[PDB]
């Protein structure tokens, strides 16, 4: 998987997570929102958004003009029926109908 | 000046609607609350999402809800039942497994475009076509179909036809690490994606159309055949971001010879050989295998030195330069995208759709939905007659011959859903 070669699009990270969370976790009954929020942050990839800046991507900068050579959202954006998660498409219409 | 308008969310009211607490009924969502959030998440970035939507404090029951809140659903058993009858109150386990998944829906809505609700219709495309000065086009393999050339991927495509000569993965072919080891398997099927001379479709006049009327920013093409030329697109709107047959190039000594040169030796499936590596090359390759006893080739020798290969691009290998210089000075500066006759499987270019501005309106041109992104439009059917008919409806002339036949000619559109046509005659 070269960066900016022609691949058909169509982990590590994660135990380590697991180890991150069981640390700061264990030794408390009462988790915090300070504790909780870093906690689900540091899950979540370098990202824009639309106040930031109206030029925002539609992956929100996750693949912008300047990484999509390391492009990951192809990956976050795929969750197949095997994946745990379930996802609900919404769309709604404004319409005269 | 910003147009996000259509994608900034209302500003709810509190925490979340949670604080024994409602084990059955529990704070129920509804779609126009969970696309808000979506939204809101989107807007906001992750960070501000986290701090409003979520009470000043908290327990880890919260963690499930926000995925309820997103418009998810936590399909593990075990887990599930667990909650319903609940109600810190959750194990050390499960709340792991749940912050995982809250991690999960959060990137998975990041990394998703929100369709534009107010362009989901024919008429909106034909509106915005009139008020568009800069216009980004993506073009594949469908779009020369009608010109005889099958596509890849279709029933009748390239990648069937040579799965019948058997091969694991018939995509290995165009395989960049192969052809070092072994070039006789592209040039095995070299022949059939030779590019025929001066055709070109409506579709390709189409596109000839919009850059006449200055409405053309770039023409990014998948395609290797130079059709788009031949139809008038010119070289500074056009980008070959696969490569072309017009040079081909030692994979040794780097020479760079004009393509029409290798192509009889293809015609004939011979080996195309470098003229000034022929000399170590006969070393190693004493016998003449060079067609479709290896003793005297060396550990370090490949069956591909001395070899030419044509600057298409295979598999693995870097896309042109253009490619790169293009793509950073047009994303941005773009206002309206249209996919045609691509299935948009290969990256980089695929990536273009995630890469674009949120404002910027998508529209689908192909005989099949595009699943794995988000359209605001997908006219689903043949190019031609769907390009006819929006031309039409435009009181627009297609510079081809096939027009006048064409301009006359009347299609039905019928909606499937929301931003989806069936186009036919
Ligand atoms: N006349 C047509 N009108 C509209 N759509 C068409 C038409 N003909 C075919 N299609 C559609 O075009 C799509 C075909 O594109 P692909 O076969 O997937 O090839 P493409 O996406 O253009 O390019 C992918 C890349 O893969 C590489 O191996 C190869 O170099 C190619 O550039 C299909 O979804 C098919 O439904
Ligand atoms: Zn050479």
């Amino acid at each position: 998987t070269h960066p900016g070669k022609m691949e058909l699009v169509y982990r590590k990270s994660d135990r380590e997570l697991t180890k991150n969370i069981l640390w700061r976790i264990a030794d408390k009954t009462t988790y915090d929102k300070e504790t909780i929020t870093d906690l689900i942050e540091q899950g979540i990839p370098k990202h824009s958004y639309l106040s930031g800046n109206p030029l925002t991507s539609v992956t929100n900068d996750i693949c912008s003009v300047e990484n999509y050579e390391t492009s990951s959202a192809f990956f976050y954006q795929q969750v197949h029926k095997k994946d745990r998660l379930q996802y609900l498409p919404l769309y709604a219409v404004s319409t005269f109908e | 000046s910003m147009s996000n308008d259509v994608l900034k969310p209302e500003t709810p009211k509190g925490p979340i609607i949670i604080s024994s607490n409602g084990i059955f009924y529990g704070p129920s969502f509804t779609k126009r609350e969970s696309l808000n959030a979506r939204m809101f998440l989107k807007y906001y970035g992750a960070h501000k999402f986290l701090d409003t939507y979520l009470p000043e404090d908290l327990n880890s029951l919260y963690i499930y809800y926000l995925i309820k809140l997103l418009g998810f659903e936590v399909k593990d058993q075990a887990l599930i039942g667990t909650i319903n009858s609940i109600v810190d109150p959750l194990a050390k386990k499960q709340t792991v497994r749940l912050i995982k998944d809250l991690q999960r829906a959060i990137n998975k809505v990041l990394c998703t475009r929100l369709r534009l609700s107010n362009f989901f219709t024919i008429d909106h495309f034909i509106q915005k076509l009139h008020t568009a000065r800069k216009i980004l086009v993506l073009t594949g393999a469908g779009v020369s179909t009608s010109l005889g050339i099958p596509d890849f991927r279709s029933s009748e495509g390239f990648y069937s036809k040579i799965k019948h000569l058997g091969l694991d993965d018939p995509q290995d072919v165009f395989n960049y690490n192969i052809f070092m080891h072994d070039p006789s398997v592209f040039y095995n099927i070299a022949n059939m994606v030779l590019p025929p001379e001066k055709i070109y479709s409506p579709l390709h006049s189409f596109i000839k159309m919009l850059q006449m009327k200055g409405k053309l920013l770039r023409n990014y093409t998948q395609n290797i055949d130079n059709l788009e030329s031949y139809a008038g697109i010119s070289t500074d709107k056009l980008v070959q971001c696969h490569g072309s047959f017009a040079t081909a190039t030692c994979v040794t000594c780097h020479w760079n010879l004009p393509g029409e040169r290798i192509f009889n030796k293809i015609r004939n499936l011979e080996l195309p050989l470098c003229p000034y590596c022929y000399k170590k090359r006969r070393e190693y390759f004493p016998e003449g295998y060079n067609n479709k006893s290896m003793s005297e080739r060396p550990p370090y020798i490949l069956n591909s030195y001395g070899v030419l290969k044509p600057d298409i691009t295979f598999f693995g290998e870097a896309l042109p330069n253009k490619f790169h210089k293009s793509i950073r000075e047009d994303i941005l500066e773009c206002d309206l995208l249209i996919c045609i006759g691509t299935s948009l499987k290969v990256a980089p270019v695929s990536e273009i759709v995630n890469m674009v501005p949120s404002h910027v309106p998508q529209v689908l041109i192909n005989r099949d939905p595009v699943k794995h992104a988000e359209f605001d439009l997908s006219l689903l059917g043949y190019c031609d007659d769907i390009a006819a008919m929006v031309a039409q409806k435009c009181g627009w002339t297609i510079p081809h011959k096939k027009w006048n036949d064409l301009k006359n000619k009347n299609f039905k559109s019928q909606e499937k859903d929301k931003g989806v046509y069936v186009v036919t005659s």
